[PDB]
């Protein structure tokens, strides 16, 4: 799956399709976490479910690439199961927007237009140089809030272009126990 | 399988005394690292014997890290020196005494004819040297009984090779390189000013390097101490040079032994010749004495291997020897290393000198080696064309061809094959462009003056395609049925095998293939079944081992870095293994030896513990296709993520640069040597009718100690057609050995 | 651009007379292929001048296919020979006559001091030689006016280099290799038996190869005909050797010129020395005269390039010369080829012999070359350590370091840098592990005897990492103080450049970086802006040009095959171009020269028309990253499907095998040469305080004819930081040439 270093797409999709494992960047792993997973995939090739699905984040590792992952799983199964590889193209970010986006787009975009209309009336009878004069509106806790792009320099990895703290990582243990 | 048996607690001293030859380091390296593996203490002995007499600073223990990064260097880091204060008991005692002070009960000497004989005596005098040390009370009275027995082992080490106990002595192949290197360079300066050169190779006693080198550069005339010139050679040589100008060979090379002599002990100086040719022919002549450049330089692949194998077989021979067992001198015979009695060997060596001094040259020859006679014969019967009319023609058509991938030193095989044919009474036909040309009609009769000066050229001239004939089995026969072709001589690799194997099919379908055909191993892969060696193999192997040294350069400059090199050679891991052992790779993954992610994981660990010591480098070789999943990329991809933080690593895919450069002296000879005996098997079996039975089409090749013609028919058994490699492969015995030199 | 006005009708004659030096073939190859490109006829003249007198079989036309497959060979295929029957008008006429019979009006002579002067007369006597031929009625009376003007051009060709008209003569670099190759080999045989050797290099007149080679192997003492030894050298030499044994240097190498002399014309034989040392020191000594192995062997990269460029610049000079224009002798001066007057050149050459014979050695030195004096000075001031107490200490701390990728011949730069520093009065500090170690504190003061014997070793010793000095500036500052450093030398590629530049503006910041700093080009890429060359460049280029010949082997053995080799070196296509021209590649795709699917398409066509001729091979080099879309696979993928049916093809990705092996003699010198002048710039600029400006941090490198120190500041202009290559790159001028030669 694509999506820069942000393993969001890779994770949420793996939990939604019931993938045996989704290797994202945000969660390091050695040849052992990989090895100890090929074993679990072998024990499944005994039950009724004779299938296997593993998702990999576009660039979760510079060494362990889609070919590597496949090259290992092939030699390490040889005799118990077959395996192929697919690189989802830009087909993902293309088709008609999902109803949730058709709304999200329209919803939080209006409240972004008012924040403008309202901050046009502020210093009307009264220039902008403060730090809360150019913020980013986005979902935080339960509701959205405007955070000045200034104080966001902290919780942000510019090298990999992913926010430092990412909430959806709490679903990691869960996502996996559901994969056996 | 024998790794268990390992005498420990004991110690061994190693030294070098004699003509410092290349590959000597690669030896003391296998000795130290093996001596430790068995669980014993290994001590260094600088300045050869002199170091023993002295002591103190000339004796130190050696760690695994010590003998590291020396394998790829000539001379000897341990240092060599002639010690006279040892040839006398009055001082031989000081040597012994100094040994007990370090607790050394076993010793390994790497020298020559004399140096070895030195310990042969020390071995005996030991019981007598401890009697004096105990008496005069210079050493603890106890020691007089703990170190009562003294075991020693000698090792072939000198470019002279004036030793008949072993065919090849550590250094030969190396010095041979140095010689050929100088010549191949001189040949370009002579091919211009159209002059004649006289060279003086080393060998005051044995005229070995003088003959092999000559055969390697297709020399005009040679002077050997064992086989002097028949009286009346003065005019016989000018006869040659006089014809070489008439045939248009604007170049003449004369090889002279350092100890040349004629029918009588009368010396044959290189000047006495320079005078002879210029004062009787008028040709411009220049003579040069190849400096000590013959004992120095970088050790060749052959030398490193032989060295590293001897160093081990020596260590085991030391702790596997009894108090009353004769002194052993490890040596490579035939193909497998075997220990031999020291005294009995020095005898043979001295006997050669005896015969020579008593005009018994004829016997002195079959005393230096049972291959030496065959070499001299091969050379001469190939460097002299008895007048066109004095050669009893046989009126038969023999054709040569190069099928398969081009292999260095292949033209050398053709030169021989052609000349040994014309000189035998056959008319020679050359098939160009391998089989592809055979079917097209690319056939042309070639002469003697044609294949002249090929022994030195690499690559192929008659072309060569791995093009299988299995589908053009008609266009071929059709051609032979219009050239009078009555014989065939293929020179290639596995592709050639299938060639003959298929040809034999259309015999009850095409009455043309019903002729004698002999295939000779000619591929860098060495996958040719029915031969432990292939032509052009030792060349690429030398090119690889070299390149790995230049790569171990950038790996040392930048501390903590590992390289993954992918050598070629089909499924045959020959190249991959021999090169890994010759460059001291931490591991070489060949196909013939399966391995899982664990053998790989368990090796990355060893590589990490090395990034702690002094050696912060890493070298791993991988066979072109040893695994369909674990590719050069995979191996690197794993090593990187598994090292991340301890070391860096890159990857290189050796191109065809391997099978390319000028052929190695070992191929320049192999090509010429075992091709002539391939041409006689033809003349001999062609005279039988002067062909049906599935055998007239075999494959001459090195087997045991010597070559033998095996019918392609019975070779179907010991051969893996699926991976194109022989079933049983000898060099796998070096597997355990090769690795214990890793850690 | 200038290829506009060419020339046809007339014909040119090429020959070779003189010391057959390597790369001579690579010369006559460029002459033939170029003379045809211009649209004229080119004829062969065998046996140098003698061929002119004779005629007939010694004169033939040469096709594009002719001069093919000779570039990579030494000596001369045209043949050389000394003709006396030409030094006489009585026979010089037979030569002229034979020329008109073939319609040759222009001539190109590739010889030496004498050979050239020959045509200089022939040029003049021409009008007089046609007067006798017409008179006697031996040539058509008409011809007496059609071929009235005779144009000739000479070309530097002889390993002697006893020519001051050009810095380097076709052959030097090649013979210099042969010399260093022999030495590097002998050094392993001497480092064992701890002995001393005396070598005798070529050069009966000029003592060039005797100085350069010495400087290349860090020799102990040299003997030159231009700068003899000061009276009282006998004891001064023994002083050295006596200390080398005291410093533990178990090796001593002596380099003697073939025509060595002392204060007086009195010759200095190599034996007269062998006697001196052994009869006054007792050290074991062996002297060897390097045979003609100096004129033979395979031509180096530098030689082939220079040769190929001279052959062309000669052709154009022939048809771009007027009937009254002086005889020209093409030669490489500084960096760009320029033609010069023959007579005026021979004068200088003859003047050097004049001075020597009149004990005017002092002037004879500044007459052989303006670099000679600087080389002798460099060597000597680096091979003799005047007593520790006689050196006026400056009490300053200068530190050296290796930043970037390891480049062959880097250690050489450190040896020099260190010694020229201690001998200048500074204490030397060595920074190990490049910057990575600098911040770690891997700093240690080294001495003189420490960096001894490095000029010959490749790779790096002080380690070297591509890590930038940015992120850890503080870990470098604090350390900077701990040792109180004042001067920093750098031996790295583009890496080091970024280093100096990051430390420049980082001064006001960390007040510890305010001191003299000089970097020196040291990368195989040669992307270092502010220098036309780099240390370790000519090495990798030599390994590449070699490997290509070994590949061109397997491409000839198997008819109709094309190879695609991907050389490395960032975006800088230097390596890719020079190697392509040195191996005669059909095309080299570098980044600096854009190209579309058409330039590629229009080249596969040319490759197909070649698969019709004798040359059934194909070689194409591609720069590591010349295009993001057209990769090595792409180029191969196209060439395959576009030839399918005419030729086969494979691909190879040269690994780090390039920047690895022992450094080339040119680097062994470059490293030492331009590194000292870098150390003096420090001693000179540190004594100015008896430091925050754009003129304290510079890059010392080759520019015009000589090197110059350019502040890293003003170098931001001519530099592409996105692709890491200098904006203006000189070697791009050879682009048109390189291509017309290969077609
Ligand atoms: N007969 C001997 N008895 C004892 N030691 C000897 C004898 N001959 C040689 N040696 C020892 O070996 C050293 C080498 O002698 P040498 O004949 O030069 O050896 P090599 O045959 O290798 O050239 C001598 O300095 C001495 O230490
Ligand atoms: N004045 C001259 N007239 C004609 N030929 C000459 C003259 N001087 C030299 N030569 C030619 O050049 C040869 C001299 O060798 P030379 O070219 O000087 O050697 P090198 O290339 O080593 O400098 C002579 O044999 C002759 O063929």
């Amino acid at each position: 799956t694509m999506g820069g270093y942000c393993g969001y797409l890779a994770n949420m999709g793996g939990l939604a399709a019931g993938a045996d494992a989704a290797y994202i960047f945000e969660e390091p792993f050695d040849i052992r976490d990989l090895q100890s997973n090929v074993e679990h995939l072998t024990e499944k090739m005994k039950t009724t479910i004779q299938r296997g699905l593993v998702l990999r984040n576009e660039s979760c590792s510079e060494n362990y690439t889609t070919d590597f992952i496949y090259q290992l799983y092939s030699e390490e199964g040889k005799g118990v199961f077959d395996c192929r590889k697919n690189v989802l193209g830009h087909m993902q970010q293309g088709g008609a927007p999902s109803p949730f986006d058709r709304n999200f787009g329209t919803k939080i975009s209006a409240r972004a237009m008012e924040w403008i209309t309202a901050k046009l009336k502020e210093a009307r009878g009264r220039k902008f140089t403060t730090d809360d004069s150019i913020c980013v509106l986005g979902i935080s806790k339960r509701n959205v809030i405007f955070q000045p792009v200034a104080e966001l320099k902290k919780q942000t990895d510019f090298e990999h272009r992913i926010p430092k703290e990412q909430w959806w990582l709490k679903l990691r243990p869960l996502m996996k126990i559901l994969a056996k | 399988f024998l790794e268990h048996l390992s005498g420990a607690g004991k110690a061994i001293g190693v030294l070098t005394s004699g003509g410092d030859a290349q590959g000597m380091n690669a030896a003391v390296r296998a000795v130290v690292r093996m001596g430790i593996y068995v669980g014993a203490k290994v001590y260094f002995i600088y300045e050869g014997y002199q170091g023993m007499v002295d002591g103190g600073s000339n004796i130190a223990e050696a760690d695994w890290e010590s003998v590291s990064s020396i394998l790829q260097v000539g001379g000897t880091i341990i240092g060599s020196a002639r010690c006279q204060a040892f040839r006398t008991r009055e001082g031989r005692l000081k040597a012994a005494c100094n040994l007990l002070q370090r607790g050394i009960t076993n010793l390994c000497v790497i020298g020559g004819d004399g140096s070895l004989t030195g310990a042969n005596l020390f071995r005996k005098e030991w019981s007598g040297l401890l009697e004096e040390l105990a008496r005069n009370g210079q050493i603890d009275k106890e020691a007089v009984q703990k170190y009562a027995y003294l075991n020693v082992v000698g090792m072939v080490g000198s470019i002279d090779n004036d030793f008949c106990g072993t065919d090849m002595t550590i250094g030969t192949d190396s010095a041979l390189h140095r010689i050929i290197e100088v010549v191949d360079a001189i040949m370009t300066t002579a091919q211009s000013h159209q002059r004649t050169f006289v060279l003086e190779v080393m060998g005051r006693h044995c005229g070995y390097l003088a003959l092999v080198s000559a055969l390697a550069c297709g020399a005009d005339w040679v002077f050997l101490p064992e086989s002097p010139p028949e009286e009346g050679w003065e005019e016989q040589m000018c006869v040659k040079l006089s014809e070489n100008r008439a045939r248009k060979k604007r170049l003449n090379i004369i090889i002279v032994a350092e100890g040349a002599i004629d029918t009588q002990n009368k010396p044959i100086t290189s000047e006495k010749i320079k005078e002879l040719v210029v004062t009787q022919l008028g040709y411009d002549t220049r003579v040069t004495i190849l400096g000590h450049v013959q004992r120095g330089g970088t050790p060749s692949a052959f030398d490193r291997i032989l060295a590293s194998r001897m160093g081990v077989e020596a260590v085991i021979a030391l702790l596997e020897a009894t108090p009353d067992t004769p002194a052993c001198v490890v040596s490579l015979n035939g193909n497998h290393a075997v220990r031999l009695p020291l005294m009995e060997c020095v005898q043979m060596t001295q006997d050669v000198q005896k015969a020579m001094d008593e005009r018994r040259f004829q016997d002195a020859v079959r005393l230096r080696g049972r291959s030496f006679a065959g070499n001299l014969n091969t050379y001469k019967r190939l460097a002299i064309k008895l007048p066109d009319d004095q050669i009893p023609k046989t009126n038969c058509n023999v054709a040569v061809i190069n099928v398969g991938a081009p292999a260095a030193g292949m033209n050398a095989a053709v030169r021989s094959a052609v000349r040994v044919g014309i000189a035998d009474g056959h008319r020679m036909l050359a098939i160009y462009d391998g089989f592809d040309g055979f079917a097209k009609g690319q056939i042309k009769e070639i002469g003697w003056t044609d294949v002249g000066g090929w022994t030195g050229q690499g690559g192929s001239i008659l072309g060569t395609k791995r093009v299988l004939p299995g589908k053009y089995l008609e266009e071929i026969a059709t051609q032979m049925r219009t050239h009078s072709i009555n014989a065939l001589l293929i020179i290639g690799g596995f592709e050639a095998y299938l060639g003959l194997l298929e040809l034999s099919a259309a015999r009850e379908k095409h009455e043309e293939f019903c002729v004698p055909m002999v295939m000779v191993p000619a591929t860098v892969s060495n996958n040719v079944p029915g031969s432990d060696f292939s032509i052009g193999a030792d060349t690429a192997l030398n090119t690889i081992t070299d390149t790995c040294d230049r790569i171990k350069q950038s790996a040392s400059g930048t501390k903590r870095r590992v390289f993954i090199i992918e050598t070629m050679g089909g499924y045959c891991g020959y190249l991959a293994n021999m090169g890994g052992l010759a460059a001291g790779a931490d591991a070489a993954y060949i196909f013939e030896e399966p391995f899982d992610i664990r053998d790989l994981q368990s090796n990355v660990e060893h590589l990490t513990e090395k990034m702690k010591t002094t050696i912060q480098r890493g070298l791993v070789l991988r066979n072109e296709s040893c695994s369909e999943n674990y590719t050069t990329d995979f191996i690197y991809q794993l090593y990187s993520e598994e090292g991340k933080g301890v070391f860096d690593c890159r990857k290189n895919v050796l191109g065809h640069m391997q099978q390319g450069g000028a052929p190695s002296p070992f191929d320049r000879n192999f090509g010429t040597k075992i091709s002539a005996r391939a041409m006689e098997w033809i003349t001999a079996k062609l005279k039988e009718a002067r062909f049906t039975t599935d055998d007239s089409i075999c494959v001459l090749g090195i087997s045991k100690r010597n070559v033998i013609f095996q019918p392609v028919a019975e070779l179907k058994k010991q051969t893996d057609f699926e991976h194109r490699i022989p079933k049983e492969q000898w060099w796998l015995k070096l597997r355990p050995l090769m690795k214990i030199l890793a850690k």
